[PDB]
RNA sequence: GGGGGGAUGUCCGGGUCGCCCUGGGCACCUCUCCCGGCAGCCUUCGCGGGCAGCCGUAGUCCCGGUUCAUACGUCGCCGCAAUCGCGAGGGGACCAACGGGUAACCGUUCCUCCAAGCGGUCGCCGGCGAGCACCACCCCAGCCCCGCGCCGCCCCCA
């Protein structure tokens, strides 16, 4: 096996500011409820400068990012709020959770509320004033009327207005007196009572019925630098009421909210604060500082709300810029996403005594992909797509050669200011197609001479697109559920070859079997869009996976009376436990005519399918999932992508490397342990005591150790009917491998994203604060 | 330890004695039991033990192992006989090597303790609430404050005069005053050389500085200057406490050795005067 | 390290109020290819007058004069004159 | 720069140095090798400048020149050790006649 | 981008145009963001970027 | 010129005794660079082994990490290389054959 | 590192010619004990001693890929006494080195004389003014920066 080590492609990583978990704290209920709370999906937003926006399952541990929302060039996020209504109970007692409606911002004067099933901007909404910098909704104390609350750049707090599927500006409820007062912090104390933290140095409760000015809280000068007026950066208000704001001198001052005034004032951080988050429950703050760095914060018990800052920690390489609870169904975690692209999940009620886990910055699909007859490597981001080639083996070169063996090849422009989606190649690398939201577009291509071939029937745009092996067939997932197809035809001429695309034809999904309270609650028909498609090796059977598991496969019926039918044993074919992270045909022809499916679920099942039987492989009726070695088992990297070997499987996540050879069958990290939601225990440096003794008997030999607290037929038929892996950690930031050519012996593209302090946001020091 | 023991209090002694390296035990003793050389074996702990104090009155007592910390409560209340002398003992681990201690209590009785532990590795625990978090099988969370100023070995952290400030003497020569209120810290910065050993008054008003050159400074409290000096000999030491950084290894390792005459002469014109 | 060492002589002026204060310092005491390092040092009981070995092979005698560049005398802003040691003497030792 | 090797951090301090920076200090160390007030730290702080830099030389030219013109005068400051010595025995060898 | 206005001097003649933000997300305010990181950055100053470099 | 020479020459020697430690350990696969051509690197650098030794603060020593020993593994990669890994080591017996750009 | 072995791959005499070997070249894995450091436990007040010890090299579930830095006490003007420097500008030497041009030579750096003026340091039994306030608040202009409209020029096609 053959492995090119990539680096020099430039993937640009860019600064989240935003993040926003649906829920942030469900009732508690015991085990025998679980089937009760099951149900609720819960999801976790995250927002990028580049406006990328993204959706990610914190799937108990798992962390699996689902779904992109790519936004266009100069569009950017600052601000991001989910709105989970309470549950419905229906006629029979049955409940309907919230429907869950995620709003954000554009640095601007527009809100812009997302819809995630057609996965784009639903609505916009506008009134009149400067930039909006600061939003939330009202909380629950009516039932049905509730609403936006959005300080902006001017001053003047608007109330805009959300019932029913609707997002306008109500009206403004007040302005500030003067211009200079700029808003950039905001939340809600109570039902009524609101709390903005504004540029003078100042913090204004307003009741917002009214729209009067309950009170003014001040702060003073910064005495490290100059700038006199002091910038609160952040608020939040404890589920006990106090006011807690975090500010330009780093301090974090305690407001006894009664009276709206001071009662401590913390000294955290060196720079200033940047973000704020609390417990649900009001036990445990955590200051997040522009120098890097994380505190952590708990009652000094006894006399009344002083608070105190157990520790802190660097966790980021820059600086944090937004971090957000959560804390249910065994699962407590803390999110924290700043500008060096790296979500690092947190133990809430662990901490100290857990460790962090530091989520992989690069997008969960690979976006990296290639034509091997061609040997021609590529990837995309905003608007460019770039190209390499290799031209040259490996063993040709079993040095001084390697600079000229890679080559810039192609860069492409797209036109519009769309932000790309995805993109198709053949395996010759003839023919491209990239899928933007709003257009899908096809380029032919000559060794370089490249042609826009033109796309009829579409201009809604799509977020997957795959190009037919035989090259006949290109499949896009429009609008995430809609799938559509059509042929192309190569037309041979004395200059050469030309393609036309057909009309595209729709082909239909299978209505499943779901209830309307789940169809109704939680996001709703969110789960519909198409993961992955996967084209057979010969083009004869197409399958399509989306994010609630459900896979529907199609035949083609040939005689242009060529057409795919569905698949009837798509009826057999099952739904999975969980989201199909990967899906593919093997190229390893079968003997009866059917295929093997080769699919993974986040996690770690494994499996493989013969689809025209709608039924399981054979050897995936012997091994089972504990039949999988440990080192799969235990990994928690969501596993990115593929490669196929003739009898081997190579598997890649973001970090670690396996393969398998699928012919033969089978024979740390702890599993027994329960732990809050990022990683496994501490095993040696930890600020908790981990082993605590008693003893009776004076003479010492007596002790105690207090603890610390708040198939056997179907495998007998299984062998009845009746190894080679491997894995390593050695390639740590892998962001895509594809295979390429020129048991058998195979090349491949290996293709990393270590992250560089040349590629993140500069520091930014003044003459005080200078690291160490 | 001044105790009751049944209407009358006196002086208990308490050590701590090896049986092996490895381990030790403490016994109490009476002014009689020590007449009779008999004491009381209330407990043997099992790693490398370093130290013991003692709490107001005699409610409680603390020893010093190396990890770890091991936490004596009496068992019945007001002593009504000399035999009823049983501490149920907890134990737990420091995360970092115990250089230090120093307690303080919280109020006729004792209500709960706070108890600051300082470690060579350049930091301060404290710990909050100590009875009630280990006075009730189960018990709740613990952890200590993290306090990180120094980089070398803390000599001395000891809490302060109200219990608002806890103050810290090093090797680097500088005499810290943690606000603890806030988190801010203010400091006396410049000393000849490290601060081995303070103690605070009576009142809050004035802090003894056994100076690690063989001297001694008392301070008052934010006045800050030496009220009062005395200076030894300030000469080369075979010192009998090994030391305080050399627990953890350190790029250079501290030895107590000894490489040159200790250079000085006598002067003539003033015989009473010896420079070295 | 060997090569770059230093070694400095001070010459210390006493005051009665157990003070010290300098009149010179010389940089290179013994001096050969390279900077001599120094065995010891010794004292006239007779007469203000100072005494150096050093890793070269010369022993060198030292005596107060006066700083008097050409007849003036600088002197300290009382009056006083700037005295100042110098090598009186040199020797060099016989070796076998 | 005495105290900075004083204690031991001249490595500390230089290593963290960009082109510009590091053509600003060599023609500086190159302009003062001269003088025998202080010609050790002037050799001592251009041996960590050849130990620390040494490497993109290839890449940049203009400090190259300045490498050169560094050993440039060196070159002529060896005769200049020599060219004293030179004389440096004549004057002492006169003073063995005088007796 | 826009179609600039034809004035004939007393009124002005332009389009209207709304064809630029048609379902994906509305174009930042540049300098509005650009306040923002002035407000980070107040005063302070950037380190060197990377290493040895032109 | 005798004592030019020896200076040059003590240069080459100890640069060619680093080397050939360097050109041993690349051979047994600890993959950091290594000089090809026929000619003289400017900069006289054998990049040498880590020390699975650290120096904390405040002086203090630990072991370093195999992981954060593979982070400067990873700092040490190139820009690009090839990786050929062999059916020995994918038993689990020999070791890999890397060739990294000349940098 | 050494001393050694077992095994990998290799040429030159080679051998009935094959297992490979001896003679020369060897590089590796594995075993061995002596080198260097580490840690525990028993021992003894200590010194020492004993015990079974790891590591001297590479890539991880996540993850120490962390933790970590020295006060206030009062600011400004000018002066002296010692002590050291920069130089505007005017000049020389053309030594060197670099980049061009064969070279002629140019250009840059380097060296150096004199110098208008100018700084810094230690000590002053120098003086001389004020010590929130270089701040609170509002307003008005201004610089730096950044956002957009308008021109000017220049484009090209026309």
């Amino acid at each position: 096996m053959d492995i090119h080590r990539c680096r020099f492609v430039r993937y640009p990583a860019s600064a989240i500011n935003a993040v926003a978990f649906t829920h942030s704290a469900l009732p508690v209920v015991s085990s025998s409820k679980k089937y009760l709370q099951k149900n609720i999906q819960v999801r976790l937003a995250i927002g990028r400068a580049n406006g990328d926006i993204e959706i990610w399952n914190p799937l108990n541990g798992g962390w699996y990012q689902e779904v992109i929302i790519p936004g266009g060039k100069d569009r950017s996020v600052d601000g991001l709020v989910w709105v989970t209504d309470p549950d419905e109970e229906m006629a029979d007692g049955k409940i309907i959770h919230g429907k869950s409606r995620l709003f954000s911002i554009g640095y601007t004067t527009t809100i812009t509320e997302w819809d995630l099933e057609k996965a784009r901007a639903k609505k916009h909404a506008s009134g009149q004033h400067g930039e909006i910098w600061c939003f939330g909704v009202q909380p629950l104390p009516a039932a049905q009327n509730r609403k936006l609350v959005a300080g902006t750049v001017d001053g003047n707090l608007v109330l805009y207005s959300i019932e029913d599927g609707d997002l306008k500006f109500q009206k403004t409820l007040t302005r500030t007196p003067s211009k200079k007062t700029k808003f950039v912090s905001i939340a809600f104390q109570s039902h009524n009572i609101v709390i903005v933290g504004c540029s003078n140095s100042t913090i204004c409760a307003y009741d917002v019925r009214t729209g009067t000015m309950l009170r003014q809280m001040t702060l003073g000068t910064d005495l490290t630098g100059g700038s006199k007026n002091i910038i609160v950066w952040a608020v939040k208000c404890l589920p006990n009421g106090d006011i807690v704001s975090g500010d330009s001198t780093g301090q974090v001052c305690i407001w006894d909210g009664k009276t709206y005034t001071q009662a401590q004032r913390i000294q955290s951080h060196t720079q200033d604060v940047l973000c704020l988050s609390v417990s649900a429950d009001g036990s445990k703050i955590i200051s997040g500082g522009m120098d890097r760095r994380t505190a952590v914060y708990e009652p000094m018990a006894g006399q009344s709300g002083r608070w105190s800052k157990v520790f802190h920690r660097r966790y980021h390489q820059h600086d944090v810029k937004a971090m957000a609870s959560f804390e249910g169904k065994g699962m407590s975690v803390v999110v924290s996403g700043g500008s060096d692209a790296s979500p690092i999940v947190l133990p809430l009620r662990a901490l100290g005594k857990e460790f962090h886990r530091t989520l992989p910055h690069l997008p969960q699909h690979p976006t990296v992909l290639s034509a091997p007859k061609a040997r021609y490597i590529l990837s995309w981001w905003e608007n460019e797509i770039r190209i390499w080639h290799l031209l040259n083996s490996a063993q040709q070169f079993l040095p001084l050669n390697l600079r000229k063996n890679r080559k810039f090849l192609a860069q492409v422009l797209i036109k519009g200011a769309s932000h790309i989606t995805s993109a198709s190649i053949s395996e010759d690398g003839t023919l491209l197609a990239a899928s933007t939201p709003t257009d899908v577009k096809v380029f032919h291509l000559d060794p370089l001479y490249i042609k826009k071939v033109n796309m009829t029937g579409t201009g809604l745009g799509a977020t997957r697109v795959q190009i037919s092996p035989d090259k006949r067939w290109i499949c896009w997932a429009e609008e995430g559920s809609k799938v559509m197809i059509s042929r192309v035809h190569a037309t041979e001429s004395a200059d050469g070859i030309s393609y036309t695309v057909s009309v595209p034809h729709k082909l239909h999904r299978l209505r499943r079997q779901i209830p309307k309270h789940i169809l109704l609650g939680g996001l709703g028909s969110y789960d519909r869009n198409v993961s992955q498609i996967a084209f057979s090796a010969d083009s004869r059977m197409l399958s399509v996976a989306d994010l609630a598991g459900y896979i529907d496969t199609w035949v083609l019926r040939g005689p242009a009376g060529e057409r795919w039918a569905r698949n009837p044993k798509a009826a057999m074919i099952p739904k999975l436990s969980a989201a199909p992270v990967v899906l593919s045909f093997s190229p390893t022809p079968r003997d009866d005519g059917d295929y093997d499916l080769l699919v993974v679920t986040t996690l770690k099942q494994l499996l493989i399918f013969n689809p025209l039987r709608g039924m399981l492989s054979e050897w995936s009726r012997r091994n089972t999932y504990p039949k999988l070695p440990e080192p799969f088992r235990d990994t928690r990297d969501q596993v990115k992508g593929i490669v196929w070997q003739g009898q081997r499987a190579w598997f890649y996540g973001v970090a670690s490397l396996f393969m398998f050879d699928l012919s033969q069958d089978f024979s740390k990290r702890k599993r027994g342990a329960h732990e809050s939601g990022a990683g496994s225990k501490i095993e040696k440096h930890s600020l908790v005591p981990q082993r605590i003794r008693a003893a009776s008997a004076p003479d010492g030999t007596k002790w105690e150790d207090i603890e610390m607290v708040d198939g056997s037929e179907l495998q007998r038929l299984r062998e009845e009917n009746r190894a080679k892996w491997w894995h390593t950690y050695q390639f740590r930031p892998i962001m895509g491998i594809v295979p390429i050519e020129g048991i058998p012996p195979l090349e491949v593209a290996l293709i990393e994203r270590p992250l560089s302090e040349d590629d993140l946001p500069e520091r930014y020091f003044a003459e005080g604060e200078w690291e160490r | 330890d001044a105790i009751e023991v049944a209407g009358k209090v006196d002086d208990v002694l308490l050590t701590l004695n090896r049986l092996t390296k490895s381990s030790a035990q403490i016994i109490a003793y009476n002014s009689k039991m020590l007449a009779t050389k008999t004491g009381k074996l209330l407990h043997t702990y099992d790693e490398s033990p370093q130290s013991l104090r003692s709490v107001a009155g005699g409610r409680a007592i603390v020893a010093a192992a190396k990890e770890a910390l091991h936490i004596g409560i009496l068992k019945t209340k007001k002593l009504a006989s000399w035999e009823e002398l049983a501490y149920r003992f907890v134990s737990f681990d420091v995360p970092d090597i115990i250089s230090t201690f120093d307690i303080r209590p919280i109020i006729a009785e004792l209500q709960d303790i706070d108890v600051a532990v300082g470690g060579a590795r350049g930091a301060i625990y404290v710990y909050s609430n100590l009875l009630a978090h280990l006075h009730t099988l189960r018990v709740g969370t613990i952890q200590p404050r993290k306090y990180h100023w120094h980089r070398r070995a803390v000599h001395s952290v000891k809490w302060s005069g109200d219990g608002n400030y806890l103050i810290s003497g090093g090797y680097e020569t500088v005499l810290v005053l943690w606000q603890l209120d806030t988190g801010r810290v203010d400091f006396l910065p410049h000393l000849s050389a490290a601060i081995e050993n303070i103690v605070v008054s009576p009142k809050g008003s004035a802090y003894a500085l056994h100076l690690d050159d063989n001297s001694a400074m008392v301070l008052s409290t934010a006045e800050m200057k030496p009220s009062m000096y005395v200076s030894g000999i300030q000469s080369l030491v075979l010192g009998d406490r090994p030391s305080k950084d050399a627990l953890v290894r350190r790029v250079w390792r501290p030895i107590d050795e000894i490489a040159s005459p200790l250079v000085a002469t006598i002067s003539p014109q003033n015989p009473s005067h010896m420079f070295l | 390290c060997k090569e770059r060492r230093e070694i400095y002589l001070k010459f210390w002026e006493v005051g009665a109020d157990q003070s010290l204060e300098l009149v010179t310092r010389i940089n290179d005491a013994h001096y050969t290819k390279q900077t001599e390092s120094i065995f010891d040092l010794a004292s006239d009981p007779t007469s203000a007058r100072f005494a150096t070995i050093g890793n070269d092979g010369m022993v060198r005698f030292w005596s107060p004069k006066l700083r008097k560049r050409d007849g003036l005398m600088a002197t300290r802003p009382d009056g006083q004159p700037l005295r100042s040691w110098s090598c009186s003497r040199v020797v060099p030792l016989p070796v076998h | 720069l005495t105290a900075l090797r004083h204690r031991s951090a001249l490595r500390e301090a230089l290593q963290g140095r960009d082109e510009l920076s590091v053509i600003n200090i060599l023609r500086w160390a190159g302009k003062y090798v001269a003088d025998p007030r202080y010609r050790s730290i002037c050799v001592d702080v251009a041996f960590h400048l050849i130990d620390l830099y040494a490497e993109h030389v290839g890449g940049s030219a203009e400090l190259a020149t300045q490498f050169q013109q560094l050993l440039a005068k060196v070159n002529r400051e060896v005769e200049k050790a020599e060219l004293a010595i030179v004389t440096g025995g004549m004057v002492e060898s006169l003073m063995m006649s005088v007796e | 981008k826009n179609p600039k206005d034809k004035r004939v001097g007393s009124t002005a003649y332009r389009v209207v145009s709304n064809g630029g933000d048609p379902r994906l997300a509305p174009k930042a305010k540049k300098q509005s963001l650009n306040l923002k990181q002035a407000l980070l950055r107040r005063d302070r100053v950037a380190k060197p970027r990377g290493g040895f470099f032109v | 010129e005798a004592v030019r020479l020896k200076g040059v020459i003590a240069e080459a020697a100890n640069y060619a005794k680093r080397a050939r430690r360097a050109l041993a350990d690349s051979a047994k696969g600890k993959a950091m660079t290594v000089h090809m051509s026929a000619e003289l690197p400017l900069g006289l650098k054998t990049d040498n082994k880590i020390s699975t030794e650290r120096v904390r603060s405040g002086g203090e020593i630990v072991a370093r990490s195999s992981r954060q020993i593979g982070h400067f593994i990873s700092k040490r990669r190139g820009i690009y290389s090839i990786h050929r890994i062999s059916e020995e080591m994918l038993l689990g017996a020999a070791g890999p054959t890397v060739v990294q750009e000349a940098r």
